[PDB]
């Protein structure tokens, strides 16, 4: 299956270059237009540009000077590099296979003829954020089961920067039962995060929380007992 | 902007500005915590997996807005809705057009779940109380905290729901959670008001 995976830095400073890469399998990069597309948090898509190995390739203009696109064919990965940021750049940034559509009329309309683009494979995203604040890992604390037959358990993951976190359960093999509540920053301007599972009460399976927060290479599994 | 409807019902989504030339419009839907996805090209050609259940407006009569229309919608449809504009009298538009959020009343009130500072966290010399909360709609709580009977004046950090969903922590030092009796999250929605304690 044509899949995309972005990685990037999670965080960089102000003035420093964002440099992205969007990993491509299930087809091979000189055969596509590829897209990237950022979107700020609570706000719309913006296209940043899109590119081909035979150079037919275009940046928006608002970005033009200081956004460069590229293709590895040895590698088959799409690139980014974005210099200059600042906080206005801070979004979750998006790689896509770019498809090519044309809108033909008859030749008495010509001047009206035009070509489309649409974006039919995106890439879970990666987020970034351009902060003066440092990177801080986070602390994973067992939220432990106490109390329908049923009981909630859960972990804390406290006091991170940047976003973001990404919790599973016993690796993957838990999704159902699961809430994983979005983060709320603090005053302190730290991020803290909980995630919930609802199990039966009864002493079978075991629970662990799996907490990666990859800006700060941090990997966490959390046992949760009564 | 917003958008609400009864399931079954029809939705209606209008994006974008009035048309000027021929019209090409890309609709996508962003599920929370999701990346867009392509739901509609060429005003209303569909790629695979959508059904016809989701059909666009012509890129056709000048001076008039691309809507997306959803028949029989389900929960499933909830999400963001945001298109992109091509059209042959305009510049190409690198932004994509204002997102509409879809909202399907298949109705509210709110679960809570309070948990005491885990034994970890306190052998860390730090203290947590957590409050969730969950299930609830519309998506306005507000969450206050009580030390015994006392309005707590510091330490309390409280999300803005999202899809809706809520976190409240109050942080306090070991000996201020052992010193109460109780601690108690208070969660207001629609007139009631629920509260659930917790002590050591």
């Amino acid at each position: 299956q044509v899949h995309l995976q972005e990685s990037g830095p999670g965080l960089v400073k102000p003035s420093e270059t964002l440099s992205l890469t969007c990993n491509v399998s299930g087809t091979l990069v000189r055969d596509n237009y590829w897209s990237w597309i950022r979107q700020p948090l609570g706000k719309q898509p913006e296209w940043i540009g899109y590119v081909h190995d035979s150079g037919d390739t275009n940046y928006n203009p608002s970005l033009k000077s200081r956004v460069h696109l590229s293709l590895d064919k040895s590698k088959n990965l799409v690139s980014l590099r974005l210099t200059g940021v600042t906080a206005a750049d801070s979004a979750i940034y998006y790689c896509a296979t770019t498809k090519h559509g044309r809108r033909i009329y008859g030749v008495v309309a010509f001047k009206e003829w035009f070509t489309y683009f649409y974006m039919d494979v995106w890439g879970k995203g990666t987020s970034v954020t351009v902060s003066s604040a440092s990177t801080k890992g986070p602390s994973v604390f067992p939220l432990a089961p106490s109390s329908g037959g049923t009981a909630a358990l859960g972990c804390l993951v406290k006091d991170y920067f940047p976003e973001p976190v990404t919790v599973s359960w016993n690796s993957g093999a838990l999704t159902s039962g699961v809430h994983t509540f979005p983060a709320v920053l603090q005053s302190s301007g730290l991020y803290s995060l909980s995630s919930v599972v609802t199990v039966p009460s009864s002493g079978t399976q075991t629970y662990i929380c799996n907490v990666n927060h990859k800006p700060s290479n941090t990997k966490v599994d959390k046992r949760v007992e009564p | 902007t917003f958008v609400s409807v009864a399931p079954g019902q029809t939705a209606r989504i209008t994006c974008g500005e009035e048309s000027l030339g021929s019209r090409s419009v890309i609709w996508y839907q962003q599920r929370p915590g999701q990346a867009p996805s392509l739901i509609i090209y060429n005003n209303n050609d569909r790629p695979s997996g959508i059904p016809d259940r989701f059909s666009g407006s012509p890129g056709s009569t000048f001076g008039t807005t691309a809507t997306l229309t959803i028949t029989s919608v389900e929960a499933g449809d909830e999400a963001d809705y945001y298109c992109h504009i091509w059209d042959s009298r305009r510049p190409t538009n690198w932004v994509f057009g204002e997102g509409t959020t879809l909202i399907v009343l298949s109705q509210a009130a709110p679960s809570v779940t309070l948990f005491p500072p885990s034994s970890e966290e306190l052998q860390a010399n730090k203290a947590t109380l957590v409050c969730l909360i969950s299930d609830f709609y519309p998506g306005a709580v507000t969450v206050a905290w009580k030390a015994d009977s006392s309005p707590v004046k510091a330490g309390v950090e409280t999300t803005t729901p999202s899809k809706y969903a809520a976190s409240s922590y109050l942080s306090l030092t070991p000996e201020q959670w052992k010193s109460h009796k109780s601690y108690s999250c208070q969660v207001t929605h629609e007139g009631s008001t629920v509260e659930k304690t917790v002590a050591p």
